[PDB]
Formats: C-alpha cells, structure tokens, sequence
C-alpha cells in the first residue's frame, strides 16, 4: 500500500538512531535523520494530483478484529494539508537542529528519537480514520511533546514546564477519549467516515460527546483558559519551540474539530462554543503579549492569539450548515480563511523561532532590555523578521494582508444573524490593534535603538549560512504566498474547504469564483487602515501607560489559580490522611465493625423479612439451659474481670463448658477434639502472662467506653438476629441423607464424622493438615531468628 | 489424564514439604524450587489449553458425584489466573534468590514461599465454599508468616495488626457459610447456585449475599474496610511485598465475581448499586493516598487500592462488556503490580532511602532501570500501545452505555491521578541533578523486572491472541447455566 511504510518509518528509525549514534562518531546524526521527512514530503506531494480531483486515498491495516478495532487511514485534502505542512517544516526544523546543537556537548541522539517519534505520532493524528487509533497517535504526541520539553533535566524550570504541560495535556486527552467513545456509542461505528453518514441528534450520548471532545481538542490547541502551560514550554530547545510550538501540536485540536465539524455543527453548542473560546483568547493573548520582557514568550501569547483566530473562524464555519440566505452562502468564506491563515501561520511563525534562536546565541541574551542595536550588524535575519512580523500584524505587501481581510469580511458578515452578535467584530477589531503593537515593539525593541559595546560577547555577530538556510526558506515561502496567492489556494486550500464542509456543496461554482476572487472596494479595507493608524499612534505613547499596563496584568493570571488549586489539592488530601489514618488499631476496628453493623442493618430494614416460622424449632430442655447460665456467667466474668488471669481462667471455663454442649449435642469427636486443643491453648495463654514486662503492667481493669459498648452490642444482636432470620424461614432441607446411607456400603466405616473428614471431604483434610504445618515452622521460625 | 486440574496445587505442595529436610542447603532449596516452579508454569501453560480446546474442565476428588465429595472445576478465567500468577511466582522468585540474605532463607523461606502459592492456586480453582475457606487460611497462614519472618520491631507490630483484621475476617466467613447452610443445606457452589435459584425471592440471601461482601472486602480492601494495607504492606521485605501485592488482594476480588456471577443473580439491583458505591469509594481513596504520599511503597499501595476499585466497579455492571474490560485489567494489575514493587525495590537498593525527596539524578547513572520504569509507569496509566488500555477502554465503554457519565469521568480522572503519582516518582527521583545515592553496580535483580515489563508490553501488543481466552471466560461468568450443567452431570 506503501503508505503504511510512510505512517511506520519514523518509529523505526527512531528504534535504529543511537545504533548510528554511537557507531558514527565523525557525522552529525542530525544528518541521518535529515532524508526520511524529506522522502515523507516528496511523498506527500504525490497524491495532490488525484486530492485535487475529488478522490481519496483510502487504506487499512487491523490490530484487533474481533473488538473491530483497526489502523485505518483515510487521505484528503485536510489531510494533505497537515502532513505537508508537518513534513516540511520537520526537515526544516532538522536542518535547523542539526547547525543549532552541539557535538560533543549534547546528547543527540536522545533529542532526534523524541523528535522523530513526535513526527510520527503526529502524522498518525492527521491521516487517522479510527477513533481509537487517533486517541493512541494523540496520547504519542503528548508523551514524546513532554520528553521535549524537559530536553536539559539538570534544571528546574524545564521539569516544572514539563510537568505542567504533561498534566494540562493529559486532562484533555483522557476527556477526549472518553468523548471519542461515547460518539462510537453513538453511531454503530467507529470510523469517523461512516458517522458522517448516520444521523447522531437523536441519541442521549450526543451532548456529552460533543462538551467531552470539545474539551479536549480546547485543552490541546491552548485555548482559554487552557492556554496556560504554553507560555512555560518556552525552556525547551528552540527547534523544539518552533516545531511544536508553531506548526504541529498546538493544531492538533485544531484538526479535531475542522475534522468533526461535518458531525456537531449541526447544533447550535458546538458553533457558538467554539466560536466564543476563540474570540475570548484571541483578545486576551493580544493583551498580555505585550507585557512581556524576552522574544518567546511574546511569541508563545502570540502563538496563543492566532489560534484563537483560526478557531472563532472555524466556528463561524460551523455556523454554515445550517442555512445561508438565498444563495448568498457567506459562512463558507470564513472556511477558507482559518484554514488560509491556518498554513500561512505555520510558516512565518516557524521562521520567527528560528530567528530569536540565532540572536540568542549571538547575543548570549533574549531579553528585550538589554539587546538594542542589531540592524547593521545582523542584516539578513532582520529582513527575515521584519517579513514575519508584518505578515503577523496583517500588513497590505505581505501574507497578513488577506488573512486579515477574509477575517474581517468574515466576521462582518456574522452578525447578521442576531443582534448581540453586533459586539463581536468590533471586540475582534480591538485584538488586531493589541496584535499590531507587541508586533511593532518586537521589532522596534529587537534591531532599532543602539548597540550596546559593554555588556554584549563578540566583536563579530556574523551568521553561519546553514543556520539561516531554513529561516530564509520560510520567508520565501512567506513572500510567494503573499504575491501569488492563487496556485497554492486551487492546488491544496480548496479540497480542504471541500473537506470541512463535506455533504454541503451541491454547487461548487461559488467557492471556486470567491478564491479568484481578490481584489473589489470592501468595507473592511478602511478598517485595516484604522487598525494601522490606530496601532501607530498607540505605539509611540508606550512608555506613558506603561505602569497601567503593567498593574492590569499584574490584575489578572491563571497560573496564580492553578499553583494555588494544586497546592490546596496536595494539602487537603495530606490533611484527609493525617486525619482518618491516626494509626492506632482500636480506631480501624471501630471502623470496620461500625461499616458491618450499618450495612447489615440496611438490609435487614430495607427488606420486610415476612415469614417467621417457628416449626422448624427444637424443644428446650433443662440441661441446656442450666449450661447456658453457666457459660454466660463464664462470658460476664471474663468482660468485667479486673485482673488477666481471671479472665484467663475464664476463657478455658468457655471452653470446657463448650466442650460439655458438645457432648450434649452428640458430638463425641468435637468434645475430645476441644477439650485438648483447650487445655493447650489456655497453657499458651499463661504462658503469655507471666512474661508480661513488670514496669506500666499495674494490673488495671477493663477501661469503659461507651462507643465500645455500643458497637459490641450492635454486633451481637446483629448477629443474632441474622442467626434467627436464617434459620426460621424457608429452606430445602440437606444432603446428608448420602451420608448416612453410604458410609458402610460405600466407604470403609461406621463413623461418620471421621469418614467425612478422610474420605467423602478428604481433600480438605491434607491443608488443614498444611496449615498445623504452616504454623509450626513459623512459630520455630520467629522464636530462633533474631537478626534484629 | 484428567488430574492435570491438580498440577497447580499438586507441584508446588510436593515441592514445599521436600523443602522441609534440608534447610542449610541453601543451593539445593534454590535449585528445587527453580525447577519446581518452572515446571508450574509449564503446566498451568497445558492446562490452559486444554480448557480452551475442549470445554469447562471439572474433577470429582474421590469418584464421589458432583453435590456430595469436593468437585474442583477449571474455567478460562481459572486457569488464566493460575498461570498469571505462575509467572508472579517465577519472576519473584529469582528476585529473591538475589534479594533475600542468607539467614532468612535458612529458615525456610522457600518452602513458605511455595505454601503461598499453593493457597492461592487453590483458591482459584475449587467448586465448594469451605474448600475454599481452607485454601484462605493456607494462603493466609503463610503470609502471616512470610510477613514476620526475620523478625525485627516492625514487621512484628504490623504482623500482629494483620493477623488481628485477618482472625476476624476468618471467623466472619465461617458465620457467612453457616447462614448460608441453614438457608440451602449444600456446600458446593453449583447446587446451591441452583437452589439459591429455586429460591430467588428471600430477603436473607440478599443479606448473606452483603455479608459476603464485607468478609471478601475484607480480603481484598474495599472502601470501608481497606484500613489494614497500609502498615501491613509497608513492613514486608520486597519480594514478599511483590507476591503480597501480585497476588492477595486479587482473589478477593475473584471471590466477589464468583459469588455475584454464579450465586446471587435474584434481586440484583440492590447488590449492584452497593457494589457501585463501594467502587467509587476505593477508587477516590486509592487515589487521594497516591496524591498525598511522597513514599514509593506508599504510592504503589495506594495504586493496589485504586485499581481494586476499578475492578469492583468494572463487576458492579452485569454487561458482558464490563466483565471483559475488568478481567483484562485484572490480569494486567497483577503483572504490573508485582513489576511495580521490584522496581521499588532496586530503587531503594540504590539509594539506601525511599524519601522522593532525598535523591535525583538516576538517568546519568541508571538509564535501564529509568526507561523501564519510565514504560512502567505508562503502562500503569493506561496508555494505548500498552498493557492497561483495552481493559478500562472496554469498562469506560460499557458505563457509558448503561447511562453512567459521572462514573465514566471518575474512571478517567483517576487514570490521571495515579499517571501523576507515579511520574511524580520518576520525574523527583530520576530527573535532576545528582545529590542523593552513591553509584552502585546492580546486578541480576534487574532481569525478572525485564522479563516482566516484557510480557507486559507483548500482552498490550497482542491482545488479539490473548482475547479468546477471555472470551470463553465471559462466556462462561454471563451464563452460569453451563457452570452448573458441567459440573450437576
Ligand atoms: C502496535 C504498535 C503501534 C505503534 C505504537 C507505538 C510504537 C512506538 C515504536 C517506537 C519506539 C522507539 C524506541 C526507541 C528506543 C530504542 C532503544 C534501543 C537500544 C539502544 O538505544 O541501544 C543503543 C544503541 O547501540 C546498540 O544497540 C548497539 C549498537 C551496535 C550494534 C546503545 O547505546 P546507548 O543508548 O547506551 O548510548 C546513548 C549515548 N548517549
Ligand atoms: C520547498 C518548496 C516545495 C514546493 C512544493 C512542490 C512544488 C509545488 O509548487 O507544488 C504545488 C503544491 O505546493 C505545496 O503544496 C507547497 C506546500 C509547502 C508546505 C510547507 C513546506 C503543486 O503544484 P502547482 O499547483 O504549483 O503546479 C502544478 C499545476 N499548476
Ligand atoms: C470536570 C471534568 C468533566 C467536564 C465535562 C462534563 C461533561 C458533561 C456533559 C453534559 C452531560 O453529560 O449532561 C447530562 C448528564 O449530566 C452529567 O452527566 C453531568 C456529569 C458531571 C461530571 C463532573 C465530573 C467532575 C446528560 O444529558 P444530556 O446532556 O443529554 O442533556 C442535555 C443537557 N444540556
Ligand atoms: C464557554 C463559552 C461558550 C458559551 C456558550 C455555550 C452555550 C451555547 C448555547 C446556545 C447558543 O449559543 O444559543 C444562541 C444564543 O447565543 C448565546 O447566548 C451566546 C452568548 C451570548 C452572550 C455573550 C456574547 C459575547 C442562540 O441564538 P442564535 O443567535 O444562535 O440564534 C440563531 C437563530 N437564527
Ligand atoms: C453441670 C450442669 C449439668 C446440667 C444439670 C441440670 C440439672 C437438671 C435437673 C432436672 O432434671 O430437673 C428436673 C426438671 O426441671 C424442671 O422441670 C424445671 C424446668 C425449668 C428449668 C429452669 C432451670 C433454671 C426437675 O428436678 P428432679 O427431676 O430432680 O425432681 C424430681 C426429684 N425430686
Ligand atoms: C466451671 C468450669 C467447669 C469445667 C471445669 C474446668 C476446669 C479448668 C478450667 C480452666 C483452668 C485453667 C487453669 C489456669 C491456672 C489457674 C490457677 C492459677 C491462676 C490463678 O489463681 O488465677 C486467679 C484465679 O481467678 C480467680 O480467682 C477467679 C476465677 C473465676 C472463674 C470463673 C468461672 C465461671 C464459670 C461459670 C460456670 C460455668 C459452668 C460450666 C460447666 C486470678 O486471681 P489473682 O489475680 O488474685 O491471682 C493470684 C495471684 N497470686
Ligand atoms: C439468663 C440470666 C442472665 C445471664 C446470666 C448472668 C450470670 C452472671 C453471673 C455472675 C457474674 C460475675 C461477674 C464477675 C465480675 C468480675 C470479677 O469480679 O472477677 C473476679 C471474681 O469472679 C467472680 O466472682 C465470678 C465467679 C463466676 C460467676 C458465678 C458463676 C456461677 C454459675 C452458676 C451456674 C452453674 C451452672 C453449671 C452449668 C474478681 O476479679 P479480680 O481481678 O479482682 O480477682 C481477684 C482475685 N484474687
Ligand atoms: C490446667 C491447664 C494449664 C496447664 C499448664 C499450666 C502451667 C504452665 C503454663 C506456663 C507457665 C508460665 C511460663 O511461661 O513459664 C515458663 C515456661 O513455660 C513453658 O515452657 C511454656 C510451655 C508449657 C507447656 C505445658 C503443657 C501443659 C499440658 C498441655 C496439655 C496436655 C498435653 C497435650 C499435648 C517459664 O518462664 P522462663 O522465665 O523460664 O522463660 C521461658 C524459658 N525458660
Ligand atoms: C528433591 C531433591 C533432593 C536431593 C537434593 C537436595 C539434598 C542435597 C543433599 C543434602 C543432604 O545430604 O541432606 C541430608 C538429608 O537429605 C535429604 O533428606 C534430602 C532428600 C529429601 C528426600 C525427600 C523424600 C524422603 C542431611 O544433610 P547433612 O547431614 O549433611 O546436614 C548437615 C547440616 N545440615
Ligand atoms: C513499527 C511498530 C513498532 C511497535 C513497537 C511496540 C512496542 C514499543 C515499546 C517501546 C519500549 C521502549 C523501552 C525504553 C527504551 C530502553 C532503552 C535502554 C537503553 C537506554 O537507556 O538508552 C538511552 C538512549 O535511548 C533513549 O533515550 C531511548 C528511550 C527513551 C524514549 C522512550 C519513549 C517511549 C514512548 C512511549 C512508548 C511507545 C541512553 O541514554 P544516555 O544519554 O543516558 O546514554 C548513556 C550511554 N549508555
Ligand atoms: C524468569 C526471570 C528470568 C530472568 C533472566 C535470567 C536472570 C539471570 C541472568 C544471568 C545473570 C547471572 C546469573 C549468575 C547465577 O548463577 O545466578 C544464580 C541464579 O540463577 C539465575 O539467576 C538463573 C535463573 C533462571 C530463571 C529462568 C529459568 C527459565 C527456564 C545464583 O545467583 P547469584 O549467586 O549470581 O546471586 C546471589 C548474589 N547475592
Ligand atoms: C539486556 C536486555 C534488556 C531488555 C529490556 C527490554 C525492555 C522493554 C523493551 C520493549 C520490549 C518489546 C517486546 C515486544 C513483544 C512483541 C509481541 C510478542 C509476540 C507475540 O506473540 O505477541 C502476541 C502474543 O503475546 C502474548 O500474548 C504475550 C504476553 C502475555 C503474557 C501473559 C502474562 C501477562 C501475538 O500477537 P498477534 O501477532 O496475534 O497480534 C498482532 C496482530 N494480529
């Protein structure tokens, strides 16, 4: 099928890179790693020919067929656009990787087998067609992101920023596949082809399906308010930032819902929820963007804000399916421009890593307050900056100019629908001046200013070429779809639109005439100039409001929230075991015998225990009874004894005197049996007494609780009261009529109890026999070891 | 021929009391019992192919019929956790040839060893209630003795505390199968499932079937009746801590499904709803003692609790779905488990400490053990390439179409919090820099942890050579029908 060598090859040669590690000390490995994404992306450009005319590629390999569960791969034009922007950008990020570390200083070969194992995980996310093979592909990325993160382990930071994103991440995992499976128990299947296909509305399971994958595809994409662990896996290697932080895991949720959209956007919860969380952490990651004092966090909050764009975007496509007005079908427009800026922000975001990771390590520095200067001395990654700051801030020459036209058209076309809908551009139109100025200041406080002859390393800031090969390659890219906008959208974006939106187009002629379509007197043209204007008389008055801006952030967080909610979290359960785990063993019996008595007398008082029969009942006689006084008083006495011995003496009264009621009830066997085992078990108990230690003994009576006698009460009349609902209610009668009509004739005997015991039972017998056995060595054991 | 139900109780009993003549030759008790228990392995292997081949396998003791002598029968899930806990048995054994010194095995440690699993081969595979009450108090008798044995302060007070809760429980499962002979008048478990059957609208079996909960939660720990573990669990040396964590608290939960697939079937709404809220009370306790500890022995036992309750509240649903998803998970809890204590165990070999907080930097130094314990701990989790997946996938699944949401979401979140009590474990203790150990060379120790996170890893692999096995086995528990026309010939 020779895709299913293209899913598996990066696991494969992630298992065969420290064999190349360790065996090829002369070559970089990063160069062994280098073809594989390379041969994945000719690859992937191979099927663009038959995505473009409407057909699939369909494929199956089984795991589990009798629980039906299979690696199924479905390719189409989402599809195709993930997996070229994942390869791509993969073997740009590792030739990137291969000039940005060191040889003889770092270990490599861990870095590429995470790195692989990340890429492989990911492009089984996107070409999945199985819910649970996806949920598997999902949880890999997650496991080998977090491997990632914490690259150098020796330092705090990066094991807490790790640790946060492990956790944040794996919440919305494990919520995700509980939605994945009640979306399977949903439809009859679980592939996500034939649920398009069956109407899922009808079904108690669909809400919680839809709030359950919802949730996690908010927690993957860092959403509001789940955008807090992005900010703080900033400490990992910057080809890890710009890989996973740009173009791969940060879209997973992303792909989750533009590929279930054709299933819950039917309903009204889905749209408005998604297109809400987008807007809110939109505006709210173009706030705080600015506030920062280094390059990556400000390009994480930023990274934060465009998803949020491509999000509120894709819920406005959402909001396609239901009816567009007389064949005016404006919703779909808002399609094509998430996934537009979808690919265009891989690119350039990719490209301004790549860049902040070089002035890092020819600075020694990325704060924003100590380097100043560095337009005549780093020329060619401040045109690469430049370029991917303009495209970001949605500038007219390069790619931002018609992402932020076809967002705006998009979202002035919304609220035409309801009138609270009205505040939502304008909110929109706030963002997009929040995101020009940290975007301004980027660059305005990264090459601008002076150079700073002091506190700066070398004399000589030139570059190495290999270093900005793929930075340069990025901003090519960035300025080929900024000029020729229509070969890349008739070639890839436009079967992605046909993909998102599928069983909706009946013509195809209106999408088609709206991509050639670029140019026209729109409305929203003066309000990119606004934006513009807007955003330059707000820049230069910064530092003015700089304090108010600095005590509103100070204002509101979430990662104060979460340490608290952890803290709180270890505390109280720290303080529920120091509370009910005390230690002592008197508390514990309490428990366990207060829980038996509960639950016993539950279910004796739920039920109405009908049918007393008192037949069954023998007839009282006076030898009985008179023995019955006796072992009570025996019983009275050994409860209320002061001293031990008395209640010593009492317990082998007990026994004889059960002893005697075995001889009264016929029991010849049992009486010789108890007697013995009696008179040896009372020797053993004196001989525990007179080893009693001399200090704190001071003979002292039975101390009264009366939760103790409670309980002990409660359990007696428990017990009674079950012995008494048992034995007097209906019953079949025995099986010992076999018994006494088979020992002789059968068996070798006229006993009874000892041809049960070695005969018709005798099984039994050899571990009893085991356990006298057992308890012999033990005792011999525990009285002659004493290693101490 | 026919006898080949015994080899699981027969082969390690020989070998134990041939263990008990030559105590001071430590090379000949461990080349005995080596071979014995390899040869255990070898034929619960055989006799879980001969139950899968040709049908349910029973065996009367003497040639007496199926009510009246002892019958023991061999299912699939039977003979599934007899060799489960063959393979517990092989992997610490070899870590206690390494482990254990040489004072403690002089003092016949070995044949204990052997006693123990002789108890709990019996107790999976017998058809009468006090048979099965005799096979408790062998596999109780030597871990009683197995928890004291060396004697020093600690394992004395914590010995004393366990054979105290156990005394009790003992005498409460001989009242429970008094009661139930007054109610039925039989002993074996198909007889008197048929006449519990023939009278199925009593309001004392409802009883009997709530006193058989408390004494079976008492074996294995059910909120609220799990407070003996902790103490109990933390004394013991770590092999013996393996087999008690492997093995013990797993057979009161296949008492429990036992008794509440075959026995008890009238009136079930009101058993399965205790069961239910039961469940979730051990699984939020297992998981508030993993968040709160920074103790690895402490952690691992209060996974032992968690995963007790996702098994009780996997039986709690009479769905063949359900029943599926806890047999799978039971058989991978046992594994890991046991795997999860040996790593324990090296770990404190190491560091002479078993405080999180006192040691880092085990990955410069030990990287094996790391990445195993890291594949561990994932496993643990529930991650989908590995072992515990396809188990609490199949519970999820089956509670989500009965309309049990918030149940479902408890299961999922406490996935997430023994996931983060564990990599707590590996991200304090093997991260970081190097403060807490001094370097130390291990040795063969090492290997039956790797065999077992072996056989965990191909288990979560190929589950679909291992499904049919299973599925003979919920055959089998769904229908009690075919239980009682094997054995009632
Ligand atoms: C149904 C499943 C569906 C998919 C589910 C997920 C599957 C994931 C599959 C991918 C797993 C990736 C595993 C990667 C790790 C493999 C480890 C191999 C052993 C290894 O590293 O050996 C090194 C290489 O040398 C040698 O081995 C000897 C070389 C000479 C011959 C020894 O070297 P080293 O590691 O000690 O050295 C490092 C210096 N820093
Ligand atoms: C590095 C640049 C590689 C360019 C891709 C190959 C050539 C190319 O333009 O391919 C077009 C798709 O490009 C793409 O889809 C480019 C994807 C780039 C992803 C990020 C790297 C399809 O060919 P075509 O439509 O241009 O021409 C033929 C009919 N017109
Ligand atoms: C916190 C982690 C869990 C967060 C997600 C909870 C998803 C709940 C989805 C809604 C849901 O199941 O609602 C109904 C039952 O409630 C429930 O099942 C509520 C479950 C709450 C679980 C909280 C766990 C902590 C089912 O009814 P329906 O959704 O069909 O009715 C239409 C209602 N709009
Ligand atoms: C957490 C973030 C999401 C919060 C909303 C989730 C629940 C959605 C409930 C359903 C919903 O959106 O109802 C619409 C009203 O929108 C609403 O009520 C949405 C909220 C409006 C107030 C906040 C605006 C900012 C119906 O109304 P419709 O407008 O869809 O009716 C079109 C008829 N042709
Ligand atoms: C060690 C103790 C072993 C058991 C000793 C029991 C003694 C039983 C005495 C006995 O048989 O009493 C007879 C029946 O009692 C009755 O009829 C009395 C019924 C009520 C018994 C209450 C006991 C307190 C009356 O006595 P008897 O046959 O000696 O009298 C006629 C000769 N004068
Ligand atoms: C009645 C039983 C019928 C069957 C016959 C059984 C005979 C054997 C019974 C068990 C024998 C065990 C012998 C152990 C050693 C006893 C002598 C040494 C210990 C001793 O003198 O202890 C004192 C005795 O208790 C006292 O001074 C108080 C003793 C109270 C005994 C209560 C028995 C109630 C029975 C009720 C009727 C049952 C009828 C059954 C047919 C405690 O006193 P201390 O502290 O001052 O020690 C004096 C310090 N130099
Ligand atoms: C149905 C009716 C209700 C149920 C039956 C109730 C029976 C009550 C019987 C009397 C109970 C006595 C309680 C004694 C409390 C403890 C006590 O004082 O113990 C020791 C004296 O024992 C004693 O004084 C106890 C002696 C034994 C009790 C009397 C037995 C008479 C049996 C008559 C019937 C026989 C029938 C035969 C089958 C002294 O304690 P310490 O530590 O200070 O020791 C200092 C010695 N140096
Ligand atoms: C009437 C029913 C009870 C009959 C026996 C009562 C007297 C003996 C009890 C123990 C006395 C106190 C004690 O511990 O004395 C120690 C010796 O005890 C020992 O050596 C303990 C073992 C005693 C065995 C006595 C067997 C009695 C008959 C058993 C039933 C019939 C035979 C059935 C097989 C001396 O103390 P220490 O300071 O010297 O330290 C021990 C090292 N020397
Ligand atoms: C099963 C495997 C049995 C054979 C290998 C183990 C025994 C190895 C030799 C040990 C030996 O000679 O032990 C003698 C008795 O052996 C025995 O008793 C061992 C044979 C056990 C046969 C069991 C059936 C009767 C007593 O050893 P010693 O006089 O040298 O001791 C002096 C210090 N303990
Ligand atoms: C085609 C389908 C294939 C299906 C396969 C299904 C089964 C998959 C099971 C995977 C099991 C992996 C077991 C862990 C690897 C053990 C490695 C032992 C040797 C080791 O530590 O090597 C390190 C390098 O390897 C490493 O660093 C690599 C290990 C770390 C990554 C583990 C990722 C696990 C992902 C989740 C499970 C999948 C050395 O490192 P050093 O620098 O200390 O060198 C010190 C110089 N000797
Ligand atoms: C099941 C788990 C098996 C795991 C793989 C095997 C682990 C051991 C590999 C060889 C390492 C070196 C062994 C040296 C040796 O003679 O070890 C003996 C134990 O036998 C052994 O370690 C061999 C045990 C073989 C068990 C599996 C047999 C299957 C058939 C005695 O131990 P020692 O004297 O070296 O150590 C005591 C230090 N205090
Ligand atoms: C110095 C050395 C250091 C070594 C360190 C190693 C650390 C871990 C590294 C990773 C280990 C990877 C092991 C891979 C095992 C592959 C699977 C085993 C082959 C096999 O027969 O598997 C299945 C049955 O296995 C089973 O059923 C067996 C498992 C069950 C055991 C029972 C107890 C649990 C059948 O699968 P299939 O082919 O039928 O299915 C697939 C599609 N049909």
């Amino acid at each position: 099928p020779t895709l299913h060598i293209a899913m598996f090859a990066p696991f494969l040669l992630a298992l065969l890179v420290p064999f190349f590690y360790k065996c090829i000390r002369s070559l970089h490995v990063g160069w062994f790693v280098f073809p594989l994404p390379i041969a994945l992306f000719v690859y992937f450009l191979s099927y663009i020919d038959d995505v473009r005319n409407d057909e699939v590629i369909r494929a199956t390999m089984p795991w589990i067929p009798s629980l039906r569960i299979s690696f199924d791969a479905y390719v189409d034009g989402l599809s195709l656009l993930f997996a070229l922007l994942i390869t791509g950008i993969g073997s740009l990020v590792v030739l990137y990787s291969i000039y940005y570390l060191q040889k003889g200083k770092e270990p490599l070969g861990n870095f590429y087998v995470y790195l692989l194992l990340f890429m492989g995980a990911m492009l089984g996310v996107v070409l999945s067609d199985h819910l649970i093979a996806l949920y598997m592909f999902w949880e890999l990325t997650s496991i080998s992101s977090f491997l990632l993160i914490a690259y150098w382990f020796k330092r705090d930071r990066s094991r807490y920023g790790a640790q946060k994103s492990m956790l944040i991440t794996m919440f919305g995992g494990l919520l995700m596949l509980g939605g994945f499976v009640a979306l399977a128990i949903a439809g009859g299947t679980y592939n996500i082809r034939e649920l398009v296909h069956t109407p899922l509305t009808e079904h108690p399971l669909f809400i919680p399906a839809l709030v359950l994958i919802l949730f996690g595809a908010f927690t993957k994409s860092a959403q509001f308010p789940f955008y807090i662990w992005l900010p703080d896996a900033m400490e990992a290697p910057t080809p890890v930032s710009a890989y996973l932080h740009s173009a791969t895991m940060v879209k997973a949720g992303i792909y989750v819902i533009a590929r279930l959209t054709p299933i819950f956007a039917v309903s009204s919860v889905w749209v408005w929820t998604v297109a809400l969380v987008g807007l809110v952490t939109l505006c709210w990651a173009s706030f705080l963007a600015s506030k920062q004092t280094d390059l990556k966090a400000i390009l994480a909050y930023s990274t934060v804000s465009q998803l949020g764009l491509i999000t509120s975007l894709l819920g406005i496509g959402g909001l396609s399916f239901h009816y567009d007005g007389m064949g005016e079908n404006v919703f779909m427009v808002a399609v094509l421009a998430a996934i537009f800026h979808l690919f265009n922000h891989a690119t350039f975001k990719g490209s301004l890593f790549m860049v902040v990771g070089i002035v890092d390590h020819e600075t020694g520095t990325r704060d924003i307050r100590r380097l100043g200067g560095l337009m005549t001395i780093m020329p060619i990654t401040f045109t690469i900056a430049l370029i991917g700051s303009l495209s970001m801030a949605g500038l007219p020459p390069f790619n931002g100019f018609l992402s932020k036209e076809m967002f705006f058209t998009a979202m002035l076309r919304a609220k035409d629908v309801a009138g609270w809908a009205v505040i939502l551009p304008v909110v929109a139109w706030v963002a997009s001046i929040f995101t020009f100025l940290y975007s301004a200041l980027l660059v305005s406080r990264t090459f601008f200013g002076t150079y700073k002859p002091h506190v700066l390393k070398k004399e000589a800031h030139e570059a190495p070429f290999g270093m900005l090969i793929a930075p340069i390659v990025l901003a090519s890219l960035v300025v080929f779809i900024g000029f020729v906008p229509n070969v890349l959208s008739d070639s890839v974006l436009a079967p992605a639109v046909y993909a998102v939106l599928y069983g909706l187009f009946a013509p195809n002629e209106a999408l088609d005439v709206h991509i050639s379509h670029w140019h026209g007197f729109t409305p929203e043209l003066f309000m990119t100039i606004g934006v513009l204007l807007f955003g330059l008389v707000l820049y230069r008055t910064f530092p003015k409001w700089k304090k108010i801006y600095y005590r509103l952030s100070e204002r509101m967080s979430l990662n104060f929230f979460y340490d608290q909610s952890f803290v709180w979290m270890e505390r109280g359960a720290r303080s529920f075991i120091s509370r009910v785990m005390n230690g002592s063993m008197r508390t514990y019996l309490m428990y366990i015998f207060t829980s038996l008595v509960a639950l016993l007398l539950f279910t004796i008082g739920w039920h109405e225990q009908w049918h007393i029969d008192l037949s069954r009942l023998a007839h009282v006689r006076v030898y009985e009874v008179v023995l019955a006084i006796g072992i009570l008083a025996a019983t009275v006495t050994t409860v209320i004894a002061k001293s031990r011995l008395t209640a010593i003496v009492s317990l082998g009264a007990v026994g004889y005197a059960v002893a005697l009621f075995f001889v009264l009830f016929r029991a010849p066997d049992l009486a010789l049996t108890q007697l013995v085992i009696e008179t040896i078990s009372v020797a053993l108990f004196l001989l525990c007494f007179y080893h009693l230690p001399k200090f704190t003994q001071k003979q002292e009576s039975v101390r009264f609780h009366l939760g103790n006698a409670l309980v002990s009460l409660a359990v007696g009349m428990t017990m009674s009261i079950i012995a008494f609902l048992a034995y007097a209610g209906k019953h079949f009668d025995s099986i010992s009529q076999y018994y006494v009509d088979n020992t002789y004739e059968k068996a070798a005997g006229k006993n009874m109890v000892n041809v049960i015991l070695v005969d018709f039972r005798g099984f039994d017998t050899l571990f009893e026999i085991c356990v006298l056995a057992i308890a012999a060595l033990g005792i011999y054991a525990m009285v002659k070891l004493r290693l101490a | 021929m026919s006898n080949l139900l015994l080899l699981p109780i027969v082969i390690p009993l020989v070998t134990a009391i041939v263990l008990i003549f030559f105590p001071k030759h430590v090379f000949w008790q461990r080349v005995v019992s080596l071979a014995a228990t390899v040869g255990l392995v070898v034929a619960s292997g055989a006799l879980l192919h001969r139950v899968h081949t040709d049908g349910i396998q029973t065996l009367n003791v003497g040639n007496w019929p199926a009510p009246f002598g002892i019958t023991l029968v061999s299912d699939s899930l039977s003979a599934l956790l007899v060799l489960t806990t063959s393979i517990i048995a092989l992997a610490c054994l070899v870590y206690s040839f390494y482990a254990i010194g040489h004072k403690r095995e002089t003092f016949y440690y070995y044949s204990f060893f052997q006693f123990l699993i002789v108890g709990v081969n019996g107790a999976f595979t017998t058809g009468d209630l006090f048979n099965l009450f005799v096979f408790f108090e062998v596999m109780l008798m030597s871990s009683y003795v197995l928890l004291v044995l060396g004697g020093t302060k600690i394992q004395l007070r914590e010995t004393i505390k366990y054979t105290l809760v156990n005394v009790i429980s003992s005498a409460l499962f001989v009242v429970a199968v008094a009661y139930l002979y007054a109610v039925t008048g039989t002993l074996n478990m198909a007889h008197l499932a048929d006449r519990i059957n023939a009278l199925g609208s009593s309001p004392i079996l409802t009883v009997i079937a709530v006193l058989f909960i408390i004494v079976f939660g008492l074996k294995g720990a059910i909120f609220p009746l799990y407070f003996w573990l902790p103490g109990a669990y933390y004394a013991p040396p770590t092999p013996v801590l393996a087999l008690f964590g492997g093995l013990l608290t797993k057979v009161g939960v296949y008492s429990i499904l036992r008794t509440f697939t075959l026995l008890f079937t009238h009136d079930a709404a009101y058993t399965h709803t205790l069961l239910a809220w039961l469940a979730l009370g051990t699984i939020i306790i297992g998981v508030i003692g993993a968040v709160a500890y920074n103790d690895m022995r402490y952690i691992v036992i209060y996974n032992i609790i968690a995963a007790v309750g996702v098994m009780i509240f996997g039986i709690s649903i009479m769905t063949p779905e359900s029943v599926e998803g806890t047999i799978f998970y039971l058989l991978q809890d046992m594994v890991m488990k046991a795997m999860l204590f040996l790593f324990v165990g090296i770990i404190f070999s190491i560091t002479r400490s078993n405080d999180i907080r006192s040691f880092s930097g085990l990955i410069t130094s030990y990287p094996l053990l790391g990445w195993a314990f890291f594949i561990a701990a994932l496993s643990l989790a529930g991650i989908p390439p590995l072992s515990g997946f396809i188990g609490k996938l199949l519970i999820v699944k089956a509670s989500f179409d009965a309309q049990l949401i918030f149940e479902a979401i408890v299961i999922l979140l406490s996935s997430l919090l023994v996931l983060y009590s564990v990599m707590k474990i590996f991200m304090n203790g093997f991260w970081g820099e190097k403060k807490g150990f001094e370097q130390k060379q291990v040795d063969g120790r090492l290997f039956p942890v790797l065999f077992l996170l072996v056989l965990s890893v191909a288990y979560g692999i190929g589950i679909e050579f291992v499904r049919p096995f299973v599925l003979d086995a919920v055959n089998v528990l769904v229908d009690p029908s075919m239980y009682i026309e094997a054995v009632l010939k």
